[PDB]
């Protein structure tokens, strides 16, 4: 693409600059260019990729929710006909969101996942695959909605299986994966009991492993454990 | 909304 | 452009939706499309146009300042050579900013200003012209930098002359114009004394006119008067 | 930075 002529190292440098400038669309385009160089990503570079697209799609999701709310209000009883504009603009944002998700899923499929052999990279990419199918599922309404949901589930499940075999229960990637798969259960799969069970079991097993950790690893793990607790408090 | 990372 | 096939009223409706969704790039593209329909803008529509581009260029300016700071640190003594990347990316953001300013100035020149006969519209558009030349001046370093600064000054000055003749001293557009022209003096024209004099005289003359106003007009005017006071406190 | 509107 348009980044084909820029050095891989320069793309990574500029992704970091874009993050400092809060220019997340730029950050994501730089990291897309870096991935398309075809070399595997380091731990730090995987973080840059995920931060960039998380911020881009997060803004799109927030906007889509605002517009969907307005659209559903317009379809209530006693609401005045305002024309097709709300649906059109919600569809515009929705299409842009789907485009970003398809781009990320394309990077994972070509060819990040198939070259990821270590648990830390493979679980990370499969969690991402689950996340971006989850975002597609949030806006899905058509013939393939169940298949999108199952694509998210399958990716999360493979990541979970690897993480339980190959990572300690305090590993932040394992914890973050469980956090998000639990939200998938609660918000996408209509399975609140599974969501609560997963968050609780993940929290308790991490708690019992904290004694093995340094001060800095303890900080990293307890940060995500608190998010598990926050969700459990929201749900119970 | 619930927390995700 | 790409908005040529959309109804003017639909563009205005979607600009309002984009504002609610905090999608200011979209908002600006919709309002550009509305302006290019060739009809004059109402008071509310002028507000939509200015809010949209103020947010877009405001984000670009914030990003440019972050990158310029990093760039100037890199050029200090004892700083390691990091290559051309910081300058390149600052230039990229700078070029995008200049593009937005040129777009706004193009809308004002073709043909918003020449059709604006009432004081409220003409002063508003000339203030905008001063503002977007001011943003160009913030990043200018070349042969035409003095001419960009004088273009900002000339636009602000014409707006001031009209506002003093045709608007009460509490009029919010007159106040906002004086606020920004004062900042132009302080930050662009190296004239802090003129900046302070203008802010003080504008504040005092508005204060003496508040007694003529309703509760709601009083709220509108005192809001901008407080910004004049905030700047005076910053500068004295 | 100073306030502008
Ligand atoms: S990768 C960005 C830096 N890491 C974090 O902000 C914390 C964190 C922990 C676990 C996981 Cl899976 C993610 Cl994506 C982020
Ligand atoms: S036009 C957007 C609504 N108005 C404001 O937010 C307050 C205000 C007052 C004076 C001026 Cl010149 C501007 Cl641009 C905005
Ligand atoms: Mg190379
Ligand atoms: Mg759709
Ligand atoms: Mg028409
Ligand atoms: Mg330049």
């Amino acid at each position: 693409g348009a980044m084909g002529s820029m050095e891989r190292a320069s793309l990574i440098q500029k992704a970091k600059l874009a993050e400092q400038a809060e220019r997340y669309e730029d950050m994501a385009a730089f990291m897309k260019g870096a991935v398309e160089k075809g070399e595997e990503l380091s731990n730090e570079e995987r973080c840059l990729l995920s931060v960039a697209y998380k911020n881009v799609v997060g803004g799109q999701r927030a906007a889509w929710r605002v517009l969907s709310s307005i659209e559903q209000k317009s379809n209530e009883e006693g609401s005045e006909e305002k024309g097709p504009e709300v649906r059109e603009y919600r569809e515009k944002v929705e299409t842009e969101l789907q485009g970003v998700c398809d781009t990320v899923l394309g990077l994972l499929d070509s060819h990040l996942i198939k070259e990821a052999g270590d648990a830390e990279s493979r679980v990370f990419y499969l969690k991402m695959k689950g996340d971006y199918y989850r975002y597609l599922a949030e806006v899905a309404t058509g013939d393939d909605k169940k298949r999108i949901i199952d694509s998210a589930r399958s990716a999360y499940q493979e990541a979970m299986d690897i993480s339980k075999k190959e990572m300690p229960p305090t590993n932040p990637i394992r914890l973050g994966l469980a956090l998000n798969f639990s939200v998938f259960h609660y918000e996408i799969a209509n399975s609140p009991e599974e969501a609560i069970s997963l968050a609780k079991t993940t929290f308790d097993e991490a708690m019992a492993d904290l004694h093995t950790l340094s001060e800095d690893s303890y900080k990293d793990s307890t940060l995500i454990m608190q998010l598990l607790r926050d969700n459990l408090t929201l749900w119970t | 909304f619930p927390a995700t990372v």
